[PDB]
């Protein structure tokens, strides 16, 4: 339904979710949060069946915390992404399948920043910028029009401003407020909440 | 009165219910096996207790596949059980890989089976030491195992009564480079060294392993060969 | 009636292996632990560096969560298994009700597991006794200890291992009311406990702290030298 | 007196089978690994050096386990096969789950837990086998570890096997090195250790075994080296013995 | 195909009084377009202070009756005392939820006295919810009976009519008239009426016939 | 000999149960007295260290809102039994909307007070006192490790229970009052204890039909102590 | 189809003394692509590759499972694997899910470990092996690659003409294909070395 | 059927109707939907009766066991979490349950929303049922944080009146509960016809 | 004596001493006497206490509307067989919708108790049941044993010093058959008053009497319908 965008930079990962938790007619929650802080430099976003999102939050979040408290150091984004893909692929072929759409944002001391991209059919992907829903389409046109691998973080924020101005113009949906993180050499820094008065 | 049984170590030494199983193995029938340049020859010592017994019923030299010979020195009823295990296991390998199983892999898995039976604590181990050989990938092999689950690789070895004397003779007489026939000759020599002297086409039983495959020889060619071979 | 097995009583009403398994703890390394009012601190003795290897793997003080801290005595393998189980228990509790894990629940888990582990058929009981320190409810400092029987038993200070009676007896003569906080006096209290240790070698001391809000902090063998220097200064001022 | 099983305690509280497993360790092959950066080594003594073998296995104590790790072993030999198959299966499960090589410490603790589960449970024979660890990771580099039948594991830089290696550990402390990562120096040191500690007169190369592990450009290869360099290592060490008798 | 359900019908009435519980029901057991019998009382006396009626699928009514009697004996033979009414209500509710994914297609009414000695009617549903009400009509004749009880017992939709509490004999005349009026129009109703009355002194029964068509 | 739970004696008897009854004796004492006004109950804590926090050691626990308990012997067998009772009470309220009466509580506990079996584990090492108020007024209940449960009017357990029962039968009759039974109990406590009686040694647990909630006395127990 | 959910095309062609394997780069949902760098050719030991086309989840899971059993086999036995051994192993791995099948069409391309003998085979979604001598193809597009490879293959081919032939065949068949496109990776291996090239394809 | 709940400065307002029909046939008019979990927890009945009753009774059981094991009153998020983890074990098997969880917390007020679809969220205002959108309209007209007590009472009373006025599946007595910091309290149980006479003019 | 340890081991004389030790464990229970008329079966037991303040341990416990049992021996096995007994009652009450014949019930008890007397791992049950019931052929008084050789009688008594009770049954088994309930019950306690030493008297609080009749449901009594049964007695002939 909604979509949370995940731009890769040179040394940062620009993720941006929504704050909407509507139920088939009405907007129940207008300050929702879908951001799941796994560890000090690894994030996770989730869109799918809203009974399964909390379950993935529990399972993946807490088991990565379990690895951290066990061994003594933080995971790579790649191993965590593969752990998630393995768990979705295993829980797919059961009497209880899982239907969400994930995308992974991490940061290594060696590999630097990292973006991953899931599916409800449990596929790994190493993308520059991802898509889900219908904001998928409406972001991907402009975002593939104006991408440069050597882009600065302020140009990325400006690009997100511009794309959101295009999102508020031709949807059926409402989508009032978008929350935004950023990952650096330090960790997870929350930027300001990005809302728009329309007219 | 200790060890007793299979769950504890000794105060300082080793496992008594493995050492006694090896003792019962050493109290078994003599046998010899020699790895030559082109083949490996196995041969046993099979005397019937009376003149009543038949020599076309029970067979010591036993193939596991068409290219793998295997003999023992010990107790037949356990020998058959572990052989049947090796048969089924080699067939499982041929199910999975569609390829004849290598003798090292057989020794790995048969050794794992025997070591599993030495695991504590309700069954006894085998009273069976094996001699596994075959011509896999040109170079033939010769693998001796034991009831403890371990294994070796020999040029020539023996198992049974007076195996130390047969081993000193195989150290003396045998060497690295012979033919299949010369290995047959020195194998019958080291078998006749420690057996009783009344040795016919029936008291011994010989299987060879060509590069053309395993071959279990007949009393016809045995009496053709062993009719005063030296 | 005999030292075997764990299942039958004595004729005068005892369990031999319950009483005997505490002796493995009682012959074990010494590790103390006190609570401040705001900062809780503990440490083990007998680092025993044998000159040719690393010692970052032999660390006897760890954590299950960011809010709880560990110690033990007795043999190390049972401590390894119990802590590795307790991490997963803490994380399963976190997968349930979303609170930071209370020290009381995880001590009930560990002692309960240890006891129902003991009651079973021929399982050798874990000859350890853990020290479980945390400050969760508005930073209320708590530390409980365990037992090979599996009895959690809440204290204010603690001392186990070799010669634990004397080391606890020092805290009887040390622990007045106005200990903390006064964090510096809690620091000097840990330092006086380490000076009152059975060997007090000065370099074999390893201590770790928690200010009830921060993380676990491993100190440095120069700050502790200053602490021993000012403790000897206090001993000279007593003269 | 209070013998019978592994479980439960003898009243001290001490143990029966851990001590007797170490006394089972002591009468076995001697191995060692050395302090080295940019590489690490293993040494081993050939048991059963009788002339009628084949040596077509290339490896009798060494087991190149995952890609970048080998392990020496000592003790009851079939239990070593039992543990090594399972340990390869553990490492390969980790690689299946994460697509990352195993960083060796959780591997070591997993095998220690496998041994420890047979220490507590009853009535089972605990593994009377100690074994070594060499390997490389992304977090510490070249590493050395000592497994024990108790389930305790020691991170060493110069390791210890039983009664045939207590004098080896004494020579390793009295001739301790630090700072030199040159592998040939540590190989000469190991040659000296096996020259004194083994009772082999003049150190025949058929009674020895040496395996090394170096880091090459992305690969972390394991070198089970052959016999001729061992021969010239013997000649080098005996030339050093001539250098030692220069003081006469 | 095989269907697991069939509609037997039935009509169950209950009235909570000042100190009494009246439960009455017809005894017709029918199926489709035929009559199996003209004598099958849906009412059952559990204790001295508890009467249950069960309509709907007849086999589940019988089975549920037997299981309820079993658990009554279990509670008494464990705890040396009989149940109250609401305890039986909670127990029946737990059973009906215990077969959630294959339900009993059975309407249920428990009437009886509380510990204060007053009437208490617990209605039910085929899935297992319940509540303490004064009067319910269960079965196919539910809608034919509920608004009249709203008229008389509840005095609803009336002006300047004060609240007199319901006596016993007036309630008896009410039950006779409502079953005659419903038997005139329902097809799952007639030929008899089994009226059970719970007092503080025991259980009274009374059989009033009806028209025979 | 006698070596195990699966072997009788030539005269009786277990000979494991006997050693459990012997293992009652090691514990600290506790005294409860049934009075129709309500059940009073007492215990000794036997504090070792000043570091030993006194309110942390549990002796009176709360099973139901009107049901107390007291333990005597191994702590953790008692904790298991308290856990099971806490489960089972709630199930009884669940399936019946009412309070499980205390005799039925004790039948439920004594169902597997002896279900000891290692094949097809050991018997438990604690005796328990149950105090509560059912419909028939207050109830005071005394069980054992052997599951032989009976009602007692004023039972004493544990160490020095002999002279406790002696001086108890010396002072008891049927028509006692509340505070008189309280002071009569704590007299026997300070006769059987070794330490000076103060606010940290003992604790009381009083349940009344009109005062069902809070089966405990906190630091008014100081005032009850100073009246002797 | 279910095979046409993520697209896919894998071509292998046997040369004279060498063998070449190529695949597409596009990954995405039914009409919406995602990325251009999806790996479908995986190295399994030295001088022995495998190609996978079909559902990408089964592709990655089957590749990791085969890597698992492959490493266990090559560490139980120090020699490297022969290609027929790989073919029987893959057929066994597929046939274990007889009624729960993965959705893929594996293609194995490798050389002889002792000689330079080339080898091609391809399998079905239940484990039916098939060895040929000219070429094997898999994926969503089939008939295009069949027509092109039956049009342009010769029996004895120098590696340059083998490379250019598989290049033109893949480029034309992918340009006729709709759901699979967006660049081509080419692996040409031989006894001496391993060559990997990427072609300038139509990105439409 | 229509419930709502909204929290403010002085605790939480909980109100609902009491009509529970059987299709086009009204079963009752006096179904007490707001299930009393504890002296400190209150759940509602939203769509399907047996699921709401059973699983909230099981939640009350588990809360009592938690309190007796930890000597400590349970938090609200804890209850919503346990309820969602219990209900999620029958996903797809056809349970209808859309209740709300209210209670006072160490963090203060507590308001969560648990579905049989497992849509565990917090928030400030909620309304469940068929005629819930009517209540959303009139409440989000009348919502603030700084309301008074009688203001919130008349607000929720107006809200349930509007919801039962327009929808046909809603009616009966209007219950009205109020959560405080110490404990909840029933405010009133008002019939619709009295409210129509009172508010109509 | 090394063979007198376990149930499985046959003796070299063939006598399982575990069974006889279970018998001697049964003999340390309370006194109880069961006896029937043609129409009424009455079993009467004796209570004991731990102390003076303590209550008396009950012996006669309810089972079913036409079945009630006495007991002597262990209490855990008693309630275990009680649960099994009630289960066997209500199972056939559920299936067949009839009350059970008593004989097949006690055969079920014997088959239940056979397996803990033959295999290893469970001790034989120390048990003292006296079972009174009503099938279609009237009252039955059965007795049990730990050897599962259940006996049918007309009048038995088990427990400590029950031999004087047995001799009383010998000298009044001709007289039991014709009388009505009242003097039958006072015959029962004129066995129980000889199950005691003569320097004390059978009181109220120590006795319980259970009557089940061919038209009368099984009912236990304690001091209150028993004070009517305790009158109508003479002293012992001192």
């Amino acid at each position: 339904m909604e979509y949370l965008i995940g731009i890769q930079g040179p040394d940062y990962v620009l993720v941006a979710s929504d704050r909407v938790a509507a139920s088939n007619i009405v907007q129940m929650k207008d300050d929702h949060d879908k951001m799941f802080k796994m560890s000090e430099k690894i994030l996770l976003l989730c869109v799918g069946e809203a009974g399964d999102t909390v379950q993935f939050a529990e399972y993946i979040q807490k088991n990565v915390q379990l690895y951290k408290m066990r061994n003594g150091y933080e995971l790579s984004p790649t191993a965590a992404a593969n752990f998630t893909r393995r768990n979705l692929a295993d829980c797919l072929r059961s009497r209880t399948p899982y239907h969400v759409n994930l995308l992974l944002a991490g940061y290594d001391e060696h590999e630097g920043p990292a973006l991953y991209y899931m599916d409800y059919l449990a596929a790994l992907a190493k993308a520059p910028f991802a898509a889900h829903g219908y904001g998928a389409f409406l972001t991907l046109s402009i975002l593939d029009r104006y991408y440069t691998p050597t882009i600065s973080r302020e140009r990325a924020v400006e690009l997100l401003r511009k794309c959101l101005e295009e999102l508020q113009k031709r949807f059926i949906l409402n989508l009032p407020t978008f929350s935004v993180r950023i990952i650096d050499k330090n960790g997870i820094h929350d930027l300001d909440n990005i809302s728009f008065p329309k007219q | 009165g200790y060890s007793f049984s299979l769950t504890t170590f000794s105060p300082s030494g080793k496992l008594v219910q493995i050492e006694y199983a090896l003792a019962a193995v050493a109290g078994g029938a003599p046998s010899v096996g020699i790895k030559a340049a082109n083949g490996v020859v196995l041969a046993t010592e099979k005397k019937q207790k009376s003149i009543l017994y038949d020599e076309r019923s029970v067979h010591k030299v036993e193939p596991i596949t068409k290219h793998i010979g295997l003999v023992y020195s010990g107790m037949g009823p356990d020998y058959r059980v572990l052989v049947h295990r090796a048969r089924k296991l080699a067939q499982q390998y041929y199910l999975v890989y569609q390829e004849p199983i290598p003798t090292a892999q057989l020794v790995q898995r048969v050794a794992s089976v025997m070591q599993e039976y030495t695991q504590s604590g309700g069954v006894r181990p085998f009273g069976v030491s094996l001699l596994i050989c075959g011509w896999n990938e040109g170079r033939p092999y010769l693998f001796q195992s034991d009831p403890s689950g371990a294994y070796f690789a020999w040029k020539a070895t023996a198992m049974g009564k007076n195996y130390v004397n047969g081993k000193t003779f195989l150290e003396k007489r045998y060497n690295e480079d012979l033919e299949l026939e010369d290995a047959i000759h020195t194998a019958i020599l080291t078998l006749k060294e420690s057996f009783e002297g009344q040795m016919t086409e029936d008291n011994i039983e010989v299987g060879i392993c060509n590069e053309a495959g395993f071959r279990r020889l007949t009393p016809t060619e045995v009496k053709d060969y062993l009719a005063a071979i030296a | 009636s005999y030292d075997r097995a764990i299942t039958v009583f004595s004729p005068d009403g005892h369990l031999f292996q319950v009483e005997y398994a505490q002796e493995a703890v009682k012959k074990g390394s010494t590790a103390v632990g006190v609570r401040g009012r705001d900062i809780v601190v503990l440490g083990v003795e007998k680092k025993s560096v044998a000159k040719l290897q690393d010692e970052r793997t032999v660390r006897k003080i760890c954590a299950l969560d960011d809010n709880v801290c560990m110690a033990f005595a007795g043999l190390t393998a049972d401590a390894r298994i119990v802590i590795n189980r307790a991490r997963v228990e803490c994380q399963s509790h976190r997968l349930t009700v979303e609170d930071p894990v209370t020290v009381e629940y995880i001590t009930r888990y560990i002692a309960s597991l240890k006891q129902r582990y003991t009651q079973s058929n021929g399982r050798r009981p874990f000859g350890i006794s853990a020290l479980i320190v945390g400050f969760d409810f508005d930073g209320t400092p708590r530390l409980y200890q365990t037992d090979p029987s599996g009895t959690y038993h809440a204290w204010k200070a603690n001392a186990i291992g070799r010669g634990a009676k004397s080391v606890r007896e020092f805290l009887e003569k040390n622990y007045t009311d106005e200990a903390i906080e006064t964090d510096d006096l809690t620091i000097k209290l840990v330092i006086k406990a380490l000076l009152e240790v059975v060997q007090s070698g000065g370099k074999n001391i390893e201590l770790a702290v928690m200010r009830r809000d921060q993380s676990l902090k491993i100190l440095n063998p120069e700050e502790i030298e200053k602490y021993v220097a000012e403790i000897e200064k206090e001993k000279e001022e007593n003269e | 007196r209070y013998d019978s099983r592994t479980t439960i305690f003898s009243p001290e509280g001490r143990l029966y089978q851990v001590e007797y497993a170490m006394e089972a360790i002591g009468h076995a092959g001697t191995c060692l690994g050395i302090l080295a950066n940019d590489g690490v080594l293993l040494a081993a003594e050939r048991r059963n050096i009788h002339k009628l073998l084949d040596e077509v296995f290339f490896s009798e104590k060494i087991y190149k386990l995952n890609e970048d790790m080998a392990c020496s072993v000592a003790g009851i030999t079939s239990d070593a096969n039992v543990l090594t198959n399972e340990l390869r299966l553990i490492a390969q499960r980790y690689l299946l789950q994460y697509q990352e090589p195993i960083p060796c410490e959780q591997l070591v603790t997993a095998l220690c837990d496998i041994k420890q589960a047979y220490t507590q449970f009853g009535g089972k024979r605990p593994f009377g086998v100690s074994l070594l660890y060499i390997g490389w990771d992304k977090h510490y580099g070249f590493q050395l570890y000592q497994s024990d039948p108790s389930g305790n594991y020691g991170g060493w830089k110069a390791t210890c096997i039983g009664n045939n290696s207590a004098a080896a550990v004494s020579m390793l402390k009295q001739d301790y090195k630090e700072g030199e990562m040159t592998l040939k120096s540590a190989l000469a040191l190991a040659i000296k250790v096996l020259n004194k500690t083994m009772d082999v007169s003049k150190l025949s190369a058929e009674k020895v075994e040496i395996a090394t592990l170096t880091r090459e450009n992305g690969k972390t290869v394991i070198r089970v080296l052959k016999q001729k360099e061992v021969e010239q290592l013997i000649k080098k060490h005996e030339e050093e013995e001539a250098k030692a008798e220069r003081e006469k | 195909r095989f269907s697991p359900y069939v509609f037997n019908g039935g009509t169950i009435l209950a009235i909570a009084g000042e100190d009494f519980a009246i439960v009455a029901s017809d005894t017709r057991l029918s199926e489709g377009f035929s009559i199996h019998t003209r004598d099958s009382p849906k009412c059952y006396k559990l204790t001295d202070k508890t009467v249950i009626g069960c309509s709907g699928f007849h086999g589940d009514c019988l089975t549920l009756t037997k299981i309820i009697e079993a658990r009554l004996k279990m509670y008494k033979h464990s705890n040396n005392k009989a149940m109250t009414t609401g305890a039986i209500a909670a127990m029946l509710s737990t059973i009906l939820y215990s077969r959630r994914f294959f339900p009993y297609y059975v309407y249920n009414i428990i009437g009886g006295l509380d510990e204060e000695g007053k009437g208490a009617v617990y209605s039910f549903d085929p899935v297992g919810s319940y509540q303490r009400d004064s009067f319910k009509a269960g079965g196919s004749a539910s809608a034919m009976l509920q608004p009249l009880l709203d008229n008389q017992v509840g005095f609803k939709n009336m002006q300047n009519v004060e609240h007199v509490p319901l006596s016993l004999d007036r309630a008896m005349r009410l039950v006779k008239d409502v079953f005659i009026s419903a038997a005139e129009r329902d097809v799952y109703t007639g030929d008899a009426l089994r009226i059970c009355i719970v007092t503080k002194e025991g259980i009274r029964e009374e059989t009033v016939s009806l028209r025979k068509d | 000999y006698d070596r195990g739970v699966n072997t009788f004696s030539p005269e009786g008897r277990l000979f494991q149960v006997e050693y459990a009854i012997e293992a009652i004796k090691l514990g600290s004492t506790a005294i409860g007295i049934q009075t129709s006004e309500g059940v009073c109950l007492a215990v000794e804590k036997r504090i070792t260290s000043p570091l030993m926090e006194p309110s942390s050691i549990e002796k009176i626990v709360e099973i139901d809102a009107h049901i107390g308990c007291a333990m005597s012997g191994l702590i953790a067998d008692a904790k298991t039994l308290i856990d099971k009772a806490r489960v089972e009470t709630q199930n009884h309220w669940f399936t019946y909307n009412e309070t499980m009466t205390v005799e039925s509580v004790t039948q439920a506990v004594s169902n597997l007070a002896l279900q000891f079996g290692e094949e097809d584990s050991r018997p438990f090492g604690v005796a328990l006192l149950f105090g509560g108020v059912d419909e028939k007024g207050p109830q005071l209940f005394h069980m054992d490790p052997s599951g032989t449960f009976v009602q007692c009017d004023a039972r004493a357990i544990g160490s020095a229970s002999e002279g406790a029962q002696s001086s108890l039968q010396e002072v008891y009759h049927k028509s006692m009052t509340l505070k008189e039974a309280i002071k009569s109990s704590l007299i026997i406590l300070k006769q059987v204890m070794e330490e000076k009686l103060n606010a940290t040694n003992i604790e009381l647990a009083t349940v009344q039909p009109g005062q069902n909630f809070h089966m405990f006395t906190k630091e008014e127990l100081e005032e009850v102590i100073k009246d002797i | 189809s279910i095979m046409s959910y993520n697209g896919g095309a894998v071509m292998a062609m046997k040369g004279k003394n060498c063998v070449a394997i190529a695949a597409d780069r596009r990954f995405g949902i039914q009409a919406q692509m995602v990325t251009t760098d999806f790996q479908k050719i995986f190295p399994m030991g030295d001088r022995l590759y495998i190609g996978l086309a079909g559902l990408a989840t089964d592709v990655q899971t089957v590749a990791q499972r085969l890597k698992f059993r492959l490493n266990l086999y090559e560490l139980k036995e120090g020699r490297q694997i022969k290609p027929y051994t790989l073919m029987s192993m893959v057929a066994n791995l597929l046939y274990e899910k007889r009624f729960g099948p993965y959705y893929t069409e594996p293609v194995i391309a490798g050389l002889d470990p002792k000689t330079f003998k080339p080898f091609i085979c391809s399998l079905d979604l239940i484990g039916c092996p098939m060895v040929t001598d000219d070429f094997v193809v898999s994926g969503t597009c089939a008939e295009q690659m069949y027509g092109m490879c039956e049009s342009l293959w010769e029996p004895n081919m120098d590696p340059d003409h083998l490379f250019e032939t598989i290049s033109q065949a893949m480029l034309n068949a992918v340009d006729r294909d709709a759901v699979s496109g967006m660049g081509v990776i080419v692996h040409i291996i031989e006894k001496d070395k391993i060559t990997t090239r990427t072609l300038k394809a139509r990105m439409d | 059927t229509t419930t709502l709940a909204f929290k403010f400065r002085h605790g939480v307002i909980v109100a609902a109707d009491s009509r529970a029909t059987a299709g086009a046939y009204i079963a009752s008019q006096t179904v007490k939907k707001v299930i009393e979990i504890n002296p400190y927890l209150l759940g509602t009945m939203a769509g399907g009766a047996a699921d709401c009753s059973f699983w909230e009774r099981l939640l009350a059981r588990q809360c009592r066991i938690y309190e007796l094991r930890n000597k400590e009153r349970i938090s609200v998020a804890a209850a919503s979490k346990l309820l969602a983890n219990m209900v999620y074990q029958y996903k797809g098997m056809g349970l209808s349950m859309g209740t709300m969880i209210c209670g006072w917390d160490k963090r203060g007020p507590g308001l969560y929303y648990v579905d049989s679809e497992g849509n565990r969220i917090s928030g400030a205002t909620f309304s469940v049922g068929s005629g819930s959108v009517y209540a959303y309209g009139v409440m989000d007209r009348g919502y603030s944080y700084d309301l008074e007590v009688e203001q919130a009472y008349d607000l929720a009373r107006r809200a349930i009146y509007q919801a039962t006025y327009r929808d046909a599946y809603s009616g009966g007595a209007v219950n009205l509960y109020h959560v405080r910091e110490d404990g909840w309290i029933r405010v009133s149980s008002d019939n619709v016809a009295d409210l129509h006479e009172k508010y109509s003019g | 004596n090394q063979y007198d340890n376990d149930v499985t081991v046959w003796s070299p004389q063939g006598r399982i001493h575990q069974i006889e030790y279970a018998m001697e464990a049964v003999k340390q229970g309370s006194a109880t006497v069961g006896l029937k008329s043609k129409t009424h079966a009455v079993l009467v037991a004796l209570k004991r206490a731990q102390s003076e303040l303590a209550a008396h341990q009950k012996k006669i416990l309810h089972v079913d509307n036409h079945i009630g049992i006495s007991i002597a021996g262990l209490t855990a096995d008693a309630r275990l067989l009680c649960n099994f007994m009630r289960q066997e009652c209500l199972d056939s009450r559920f299936v067949f919708d009839r009350p059970l014949p008593v004989s097949r019930l006690v055969s079920l008890i014997g088959s239940k108790t056979q397996i803990p007397t033959q295999r290893y791992g469970r001790r034989p049950y120390g048990v003292g049941l006296l079972i009174a019931g009503y099938d279609d052929m009237g009252p039955h008084i059965f007795q049990t044993c730990p050897s599962a050789n259940y006996f049918d009688c007309r009048a038995m008594s088990i427990g400590a010093r029950s031999q004087s009770a047995r001799t009383y049954l010998e000298r009044h088994m001709s007289e039991f058959m014709e009388c009505n309930l009242n003097e039958l019950v006072k015959h029962g306690l004129r066995a129980l008053r000889e199950t005691l030493p003569a320097e004390q008297d059978l009181t109220t609080k120590n006795v319980s009497i259970g009557i089940v009749g061919k038209d009368l449901e099984f009912t236990i009594y304690d001091d209150d319908d028993v004070s009517p049964f305790l009158e109508g007695l003479e002293e012992r002939p001192q």
